[PDB]
């Protein structure tokens, strides 16, 4: 729901201006080819490069759980 | 008034580009814009050989170009300019249709409400430079290019065909001046990154690869012989007469036999002019090659330079000073021993990948893998009970 | 054509180099074409070797004296002055056996320094593996 993170946004900012969309994390368990498109869309609203957080939420990692 | 040129066309057209000329007419007529793009595509990719093209381009350029794609619009100025062997008529053309494009974007952009147009800008000013080096005011072009470079960065995507038109200019450019290492390596981003236009034929295919075999024959440090065979430019075709000669030379240095070698090069000496004046280059460079090959596969990093003698066909004496230079350029680098006629050394170029060599890979990190098991449980045994 | 080689590691052999530029710039005007500048030709042997002398200490941790006189071309007792003088300097660093065999170009190491090199190889190693398996992850996905 695109309009969403828009207003979510526009709130945070308010609350602390340092804040700002940096991209979007997925709960894994892995990565896909579909995360690909969905990095397109977050990449229209970033001014920085969308930054893809794999954080497995399970830690099945016998090491860090999360990937950048 | 159209109508009159169409009429032209045709009657100078065969009776099998008859159609492509009369789907122009009622396409426009009937505003179906896509097809009026795709008719025109077709013509232009190789009906561009023939003369037909002057009549039918620069009208449809200079009238009806707001309608289609302004990509479709540059893609023919470009096939007109191909085979137009005049250059005031190049720069000409040129500079006419930026000034259309500039006055397009007024409407389009809001009309539309989103339609790029920067694509032509990058691709006038490509062909303008190209226009110069081939004039040879080479100075003018070097600054156009440099400028494209920069534009370019601030984007972080562009089509392939945009980064394809930079890359054929810049290697056109290297070429000329002779600089043969910088033709070769950016002829390889060329090939990668392709237009996906069929402009590029097989014709178009031998051109370029006489340039690339002949820059990287007479190096001494390029190595790039596995990329190029898996590139459009050779994987096609290797079955022309230019690809008998030329491709046994390249065959005969992957093998590393300098017998074969020999024989080729005496007869090629003849035909060729290019190699009948660079004869020192392409023995020094079969040398380094069979040599920074046999230390690789072995798992031993010296091996003393008699042996190496055998391997290059070259005395002794020959092989010291051709080290000392394996050293300077950075292919190798060691330490050189007269004490007892070694060359040890500590750092090796990766040669390319081959089924062979991946089979030594597997090897090694198999046998370094038992070592790690047979420690860490006679580790586990010993202090068994502290490991708090 | 000049200038470049004389900067470039390649060995660069003296009466050959003279000979080449010999009918050309030592002819051409004052910087070799003077009285006194006829003699700044023959001192430009000094300074030519002098480079060669100065790539080859790296490369050649041991190498035969009489070897380095042939490539240097000149006269053996000279030779063997100059090696003196770029270690009296401390430009090179070397030790000379004076009856003529070997000249062992030997710049100082202690124990620590040896094993401070080792111990970076360790390391870096272990670095190079394991951001090769993230890379093995990656392509599987890809596939």
């Amino acid at each position: 729901d695109h309009n969403y993170i828009e207003n979510m946004n526009e709130m945070c900012k308010k609350i602390n201006a340092k804040e700002k969309l940096i991209g979007w994390y997925h709960s894994g368990p892995k990565l896909r080819a579909s995360d690909l498109k969905i990095n397109e869309l977050f990449k229209k609203y970033t001014q920085n490069n969308p930054l893809l957080l794999i954080v497995d939420v399970k830690q099945q990692g016998v090491g860090l759980p999360t990937d950048a | 008034e159209i109508d009159t040129i169409l009429s032209t066309l045709r009657m100078e057209a065969d009776p099998s580009l008859h159609p492509l000329f009369e789907q122009f007419e009622k396409f426009y007529e009937e505003k179906l814009w896509f097809q009026l793009s795709e008719s025109l595509t077709k013509f232009f990719d190789d009906a561009k050989s023939t003369p037909l093209r002057l009549r039918l381009y620069d009208n449809f350029v200079s009238k009806f170009y707001d309608k289609i794609n302004q990509l479709s619009v540059v893609k023919y100025l470009l096939a007109s300019l191909k085979d137009s062997k005049d250059f005031d008529e190049s720069l000409k053309y040129l500079d006419d249709l930026k000034a259309q494009f500039q006055e397009l974007d007024s409407k389009k952009q809001r009309n539309n409400g989103s339609k790029d147009h920067g694509d032509g800008i990058l691709l006038i000013d490509s062909e303008i430079a190209r226009t110069y080096l081939l004039k040879n005011d080479l100075v003018k072009a070097r600054d156009l290019l440099d400028d494209l470079e920069k534009t370019l960065d601030k984007k972080d995507s562009i089509p392939l065909r945009i980064t394809n038109s930079f890359y054929s200019t810049n290697s056109q450019y290297f070429k000329f001046k002779n600089d043969f290492n910088s033709f070769y390596y950016t002829s390889l981003l060329y090939l990668s990154t392709l237009e996906p236009s069929t402009s590029i034929t097989l014709a178009e295919r031998q051109q370029l690869a006489y340039d690339l075999s002949i820059s990287a024959l007479l190096g001494d440090k390029i190595y790039n012989f596995g990329e190029l065979l898996h590139h459009p430019i050779m994987e096609t075709i290797v079955n022309d007469s230019n690809y008998d000669w030329l491709f046994q030379l390249l065959n005969a240095l992957t093998v590393g036999d300098f017998d074969k070698f020999d024989s080729l090069i005496k007869v090629q000496i003849s035909k060729i002019p290019i190699l009948a004046q660079h004869e020192s280059f392409l023995r020094q460079k079969i040398c380094l090659m069979t040599l920074i090959e046999t230390v690789f596969v072995k798992n031993i990093r010296m091996l003393s330079f008699e042996d190496i003698s055998k391997a290059t066909h070259l005395p002794k004496d020959n092989v010291e000073h051709l080290v000392m230079r394996a050293i300077s350029l950075g292919l190798l680098k060691g330490s050189i021993d007269q004490v007892n006629e070694l060359v040890t050394i500590s750092w090796v170029q990766p040669r390319i990948i081959s089924g062979d060599q991946i089979t030594k890979m597997k090897d090694r990190l198999v046998e370094w893998n038992d070592q790690v098991e047979k420690l860490g449980k006679k580790m586990e045994a010993r202090g068994q009970s502290i490991w708090v | 054509s000049l200038v470049k080689l004389f900067t470039t590691n390649e060995l660069m052999r003296w009466p050959i180099v003279q000979k080449t530029y010999e009918p050309v710039l030592n002819e051409d005007d004052l910087a070799f074409g003077g009285e006194a500048n006829k003699h700044h030709w023959e001192d430009l042997q000094k300074r030519v070797i002098e480079h060669n002398l100065r790539v080859i200490s790296e490369y050649y941790s041991r190498i035969t004296l009489l070897r380095l006189n042939e490539l240097l071309d000149l006269t053996e007792s000279q030779t063997e002055t100059y090696i003196s003088d770029l270690v009296n300097q401390g430009i090179i660093y070397a030790k000379v056996n004076r009856p003529a065999k070997i000249v062992n170009f030997e710049k100082p190491k202690n124990s620590s320094q040896l094993l401070n090199e080792w111990s970076h190889n360790v390391d870096e190693l272990l670095e190079h593996i394991e951001t090769i398996g993230h890379l093995i992850t990656k392509e599987e996905i890809m596939h």
